[PDB]
């Protein structure tokens, strides 16, 4: 089940094959033992070659296997096939009667030999492609006409003159660069997959039933495959040609009863459950772009689609490309709060995870905005940067460590609602989102107004707590960009109440932001916040 | 009259027993505990007062009361009941019983899979 | 077969339950349950080497395969209470029955070297005790 | 480890255990015996060298040794082990256990106790 690879791969004879598969990289799985094997018909599932130095009689010389711990994948090289090759295989991990497999499908077909009648042309659905058939100038003036075959009988429903089938409509034209030559070609666009074949093509009829073979081969895109867990974040890299630079571009998902479904376009839509966790970047200079889709769940494995045509979603004749995703669901990323709740003057805290061999790292705070496409503008950094908007009620603190940091945001209003994001600039990113929602209520932490300072003499000012948080600590600080640090002139004078705080000089040096605040030790918890002045 | 839960027979102490009655329209209600067809003393269980409902309209009561018997009694076959009397009911009492096989299932598949043919997913 | 209730390790049971509906005679419906269990033919008692025989007797009680005791969270009316959920697995004391494939078990064994004896320690299960 | 051959046990001298290694890269390896939990000494037993065994693939290596204890206690029922030492091991040592009744047992006795199966699984 936490196994996953190519589901189909094709070759043909002579040729070699090169395939790999998945597993989560913990420390059982990486020193286990691994088995390609066939899963034939009576019962048993004979291996062919392992991991620990077994190389069986038929795979001898064509085959090895090599293990790469740091990936958590393990890759497998046949060559020279066959067509005794053809049949169901699996990967796996550990015993082969157990279930720690994924099944793999491998066909493979025979080559044409001492039949070199052939003129191929290769193209992928959506691009240009010529069929070149013999310009004979001893049929001067004759039609250069171009049937097609259903059966055995050329079908006269393409003439080259102005007369065009009425299923190829509207995208047939050709060139005249020969005209005393044997020079002309067809040139299409947009290829579909009902274009395909051979077809009965000649340049001039003397009347003998005369034949001339030339195929064109369409083929559909191959799958990049991704391997992403739960509550992580993937990245895809759409990257078409500039051919359709210009064009409206799309992004959907595969489903069961042939119905792609949009997920973003750029004419602006979204599904409804992809709202605040998804993005969508604005393109360079050649036309690649980039989407971000964070906190995955268990249903979005499935192949999925990006490509360009004029209104925004799946038609024939559009170029495309591919991805197949998978969901672990074994994972190791730390579960977190999806809502957290505060009230009109309170605070929030968040849980921020990340990868404990990332620590080095620099840390940011989003707020996905969703008016154009997707957007972060950035808050504040772990280097020492806020917003101007935001001053006096947003810091970031390093605080637990060692899998976690916290950011701490202050006096809310009702439209601090909305999804907000952390990244880290390690090399493996799960991005995580939290939602804070607005309820109604009455804030803990008691403060007064936005106090003022006389001229010559000094300030005092109070901040009670209720006595639920009797045993936590109690402390003062004063705000700027780098965070706020603790005091040592406060008191805590009460039991359960009034912790107070007094500056003994009254100079314009620390005319700024302060709170009051409360934790365990490591973890941090609610806060309030004052204006000073100096009249 | 409710079952046991199935927690406390997995320790062999003393098994639970739980009646209810609601519904009833006057306050008054008597309630008497059985063994087969002896009625025990009144002191080996404990019987909470009458209380009223949330309701629509109409005003009606509740009671409970609870019975503490040994496992081994309950494992060997023996039945217990719970009477109930008030001046609505035409015959002045109710009666329920309950023992083992009584919320017994009525279908088992039970199958044995033997050694050469293990075939277990993950 | 769809959800899951429990999936244990220590006896290596796994119960999973479903409901199918039927849509005529809305009084009556079913709800399937099922039990699958694996019995290791060549373990010992104890988990150590020279125990007591094969292990020849397997009991399974459904109260203890269900338990349920690592904490959660309950929201009560604005508070954020923890909660345990269940009333018995007071700390281990269990017997398990097979070994878990992300654990490692070792033992201790005494060996001369010439002189005086040393306190040789010895894997049990070698894909799990590697040391990184 | 192997059980001892069936032929042997009808005899009721002595009977031997096999240990047999395979398929490790380096050629050097250590073989000691245990009775119970008590390390016999070198004397009793015997060890052959490690040699290089027909290729499949990648070259590797065997070794085997043979321990001869007394028929009584066999059926008394204690227990041998066997241990082997070598680079690539976890902790550098593993073992193997034997008595009479795992291996070549002529029984198979097995009970399977399934207590409460309808009994609200929480
Ligand atoms: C199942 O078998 C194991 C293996 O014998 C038992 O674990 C160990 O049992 C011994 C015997 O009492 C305990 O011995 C102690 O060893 C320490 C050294 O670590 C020594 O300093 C003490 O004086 C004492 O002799 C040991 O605590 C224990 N646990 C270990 C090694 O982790 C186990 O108890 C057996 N279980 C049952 C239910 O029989
Ligand atoms: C992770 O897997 C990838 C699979 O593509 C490895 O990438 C190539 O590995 C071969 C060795 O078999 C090298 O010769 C190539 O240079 C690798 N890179 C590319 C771009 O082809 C990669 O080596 C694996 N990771 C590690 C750390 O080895
Ligand atoms: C053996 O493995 C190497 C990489 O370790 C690979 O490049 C090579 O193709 C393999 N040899 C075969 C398939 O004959």
């Amino acid at each position: 089940s936490p196994i996953f690879g190519p589901e189909e791969v094709n070759s043909v004879e002579g040729n070699s094959v090169s395939i790999t598969c998945y597993y989560p990289p913990t420390s059982v799985n990486r020193h286990t033992r691994k088995y390609w094997c066939r899963q034939g018909a009576r019962g048993g599932c004979i291996t062919l070659i392992s991991s620990e130095g077994y190389v069986s009689s038929k795979y001898a010389g064509r085959a090895n296997l090599t293990n790469f711990p740091e990936n958590g994948t393990f890759v497998v090289n046949i060559a020279q096939l066959s067509q005794d090759d053809s049949g169901r295989y699996k990967c796996g991990l550990g015993i082969n009667s157990r279930g720690l497999s994924f099944d793999v499908s491998l066909e493979v077909s025979q080559g044409p030999g001492l039949l070199n009648d052939t003129k191929v042309y290769t193209v992928d659905l959506g691009r240009t492609v010529t069929i070149n058939c013999p310009f004979k100038t001893e049929n001067a003036q004759k039609r250069k006409s171009l049937y097609k075959q259903i059966g055995l009988y050329p079908v006269l429903v393409i003439d080259s003159s102005g007369y065009v089938n009425p299923n190829y409509t509207g995208r047939i034209r050709l060139d005249i660069q020969g005209t005393g030559q044997l020079l002309f070609s067809v040139v299409i666009n947009q290829l579909r997959l009902s274009d395909a074949g051979q077809y009965l093509c000649q340049a001039g009829d003397d009347s003998n039933s005369n034949k001339k073979n030339a195929d064109l081969q369409v083929l559909k895109p191959e799958p990049e495959l991704v391997y992403e867990d739960l509550r992580g974040s993937v990245t895809f890299h759409c990257a078409l040609g500039p051919e359709v630079a210009n064009v409206a571009k799309f992004l959907c998902r595969q489903s069961s009863g042939e119905n792609c479904d949009v997920v973003v376009n750029t004419l602006g839509k979204r599904a409804p459950a992809f709202e605040g966790r998804i993005l969508l970047n604005p393109q360079d200079k050649d036309g690649s772009f980039s989407v971000v889709i964070t906190g995955l769940r268990k249903e979005d494995a499935g192949r999925y689609l990006c490509g360009a045509h004029s209104d925004g979603q799946l038609q024939e004749g559009s170029p495309i490309q591919a991805w197949q995703l998978f969901v672990n669901e074994e994972s190791t990323i730390p579960r977190s709060p999806t809502v957290v709740k505060g009230v009109a003057g309170g605070s929030v805290a968040v849980l921020c995870p990340y990868n404990r061999k990332e620590s080095k790292s620099i840390k940011y705070w989003c707020l996905w905005e969703g008016a154009q496409n997707g957007r972060c503008p950035l808050l504040v950094d772990s280097e020492g940067w806020v917003k101007a908007q935001y001053e006096g009620r947003l810091s970031l603190l390093e605080e637990p460590g060692n899998g976690t940091f916290t950011v701490i945001l202050n006096q809310l209003t009702s439209r601090d609602a909305g999804f907000y994001w952390c990244l880290t600039n390690g090399d493996t990113l799960w991005r995580t989102t939290v939602e804070i929602k607005i309820i109604e209520g009455e804030p803990n932490l008691k403060v007064p107004g936005n106090v003022t300072a006389v001229l010559g003499e000094t300030l005092k000012v109070p901040c009670h707590f209720p006595c639920k948080f009797s045993s936590y600590e109690k402390y003062w600080c004063k705000w700027n960009n780098t965070g706020c640090q603790a005091l040592p002139f406060v008191n805590c004078d009460e039991n359960s109440r009034l912790v107070s705080l007094t500056l003994n000089l009254v100079t314009r040096a620390d005319e700024g932001w302060y709170w009051c605040g409360v934790k365990q030790g490591h973890f941090y918890g609610e806060t309030a916040a004052v204006y000073v002045a100096v009249e | 009259l409710l079952p046991p839960p199935s927690e406390e027979l997995a320790l062999n102490e003393l098994v639970t027993l739980t009646c209810l009655a609601r519904g009833f329209s006057p306050k008054d209600v008597l309630v008497r505990w059985l063994q087969g067809s002896q009625e025990l003393p009144r002191e080996k269980y404990l019987t909470w007062a009458s209380r009223q409902e949330p309701s629509q309209g109409t005003t009606t009561y509740a009671v409970t009361s609870i019975l503490r018997v040994a496992a081994e009694d309950w494992k060997k076959g023996e039945t217990f009941s719970c009477m109930v009397g008030h001046e609505a009911l035409p015959l002045a009492f109710t009666q329920k019983t309950i023992d083992r096989l009584a919320g017994k299932p009525t279908h088992i598949n039970v199958s044995v899979v033997m050694a050469e043919a293990d075939g277990t997913c993950y | 077969e769809r959800i899951v209730l429990v999936d244990n390790k220590c006896k290596c049971a796994r119960i999973t339950s479903r409901i199918i509906r039927s849509s005529e005679d809305p009084n009556e419906d079913i709800v399937e349950r099922n039990i699958r269990i694996i019995v290791p033919l060549n373990n010992r008692e104890n988990i150590s080497d020279p125990t007591s025989p094969l292990r020849t007797r397997f009991v399974y009680h459904l109260s203890d395969l269900c338990k349920k005791c690592d904490p959660t969270e309950v929201e009560l009316d604005n508070q954020i209470v923890t909660a345990t959920q269940s009333n018995i697995c007071d700390e281990a004391t269990e017997t398990c029955y097979t070994y878990d494939r992300n654990k490692c078990y070792t033992a201790v064994v005494p060996l001369v070297y010439g002189g005086e004896t040393k306190m040789v320690e010895t894997a049990l299960t070698p894909d799990a005790c590697y040391p990184d």
